[PDB]
């Protein structure tokens, strides 16, 4: 079977170098170039360029020229997209394929996510958050947490060991000073609490911070 | 009285900015960005390779 696997999410900062690995199966390695597409941070998908495999010949894409490479390596057939002089911009979704030359490809590469920031590893600031009285409307209270500041991802929010998933909604992350913030809520009726507890359990293994925070009366 | 301008001739020249793209075997043409504008000199050729 052909299933193109990636190095996966990779953590880099301004400066440095990267070789992103893509390893392939199903098929024999020097007989598909690898086509090579950057999915922008705008989740626009930028074509970086195509390596000739046999001959080992990489075909950039002008915009992507001279601080990026395509290397390969035959005998375990894994593909290597090098990167130089990492820059904030480049954070980003890259993507391998197996080609079928001008209709491309029939198999899509798992994917690598690379993040070039400047921060310290830290454990998120979870925080339980107490609804007002303009904050219970329809007989639900509404309750919350905070996740503030962490790096890097992922966390794993839930309420009660994931107990309780109905009004759950674990909203993303974005950037403050190369730190993530996101918040989740969960939704239970107004007569399960204060009355039965509802702890937020955010799990930070890049961290290795598991935090429990129960929303307590005003 | 009057001399029109016929034309005029560069005898003197000097290099500036070489720039040559390399390209793998079984290519076929090799083609550098520089060949749209007029004043960069741009020829054909090839490399030995390894």
């Amino acid at each position: 079977q052909v299933q193109l696997m990636e190095s996966g999410p990779e953590l880099k900062k301004p400066g440095e170098t990267v070789k992103i690995s893509c390893t392939t199966s199903g098929y024999t390695f020097t007989d598909y170039a690898m086509h090579w597409v950057k999915q922008a941070p705008g989740k626009g998908l930028e074509w970086m360029g195509w390596i000739n495999t046999a001959t080992g010949e990489p075909t950039y894409a002008y915009d992507f020229k001279e601080r990026f490479g395509f290397s390969l390596e035959t005998s375990a057939s894994t593909a290597f997209l090098q990167i130089s002089n990492l820059k904030i911009e480049d954070t980003a979704t890259y993507f391998c394929a197996s080609d079928g030359r001008y209709w491309y490809f029939g198999v899509w590469g798992a994917g690598t996510s690379v993040t070039v920031s400047s921060p310290k590893t830290t454990p998120p600031s979870v925080y339980p958050l107490a609804p007002v009285c303009g904050d219970t409307t329809g007989s639900m209270v509404t309750l919350g947490c905070l996740v503030k500041g962490y790096f890097p991802e992922p966390v794993t929010v839930t309420w009660n060991s994931g107990s309780l998933s109905s009004g759950v909604h674990t909203f993303p992350a974005v950037l403050q000073s190369d730190l993530y913030t996101l918040s989740s809520s969960v939704t239970v009726p107004s007569s399960t609490w204060p009355s039965e507890t509802v702890t937020c359990n955010v799990a930070h293994p890049a961290s290795s911070t598991k935090v429990d925070k129960k929303i307590v009366p005003r | 009285s009057q001399l029109a301008e016929v034309r005029s001739y560069c005898y003197h020249a000097s290099v500036t900015d070489i720039s040559t793209v390399a390209r793998c075997p079984m290519t076929g043409e090799a083609h550098n960005e520089k060949r749209a504008d007029s004043s960069y000199v741009c020829k054909q050729g090839f490399t030995d390779r390894g």
